[PDB]
């Protein structure tokens, strides 16, 4: 159930896993925050995440559970 | 994407 609870834990999970890397955290917020501004397109949001969590499946997967069939996530080898 | 708007909202103000 993608609700405020699912989004809350996700953030807390991304903060702990990247406790030694604040850059990654700040990057995720930028993508979402940038989207709210209505400037960055969808493909841009999934792209950043797909690159931000290149070595984190549980991350790219957790977010994938939110995106609809329309805008899915890709894993560039 | 309503899930994208809720995601940024909780990140910008989730408390």
């Amino acid at each position: 159930p993608v609700h405020v609870e699912d989004a809350l834990t996700y953030l807390d999970q991304v903060k702990i896993r990247f406790g030694s890397d604040p850059a990654t955290y700040n990057g995720f917020l930028e993508i979402m925050k940038e989207f709210k501004s209505q400037s960055i397109d969808t493909p841009g949001v999934i792209r950043r995440v797909s690159q931000l969590f290149h070595e984190h499946p549980d991350l790219i997967v957790g977010f994938n559970a939110f995106l609809p069939l329309g805008y899915r996530i890709d894993i560039p080898k | 994407a309503p899930q994208l708007i809720m995601l940024a909202n909780v990140a910008l103000t989730g408390e």
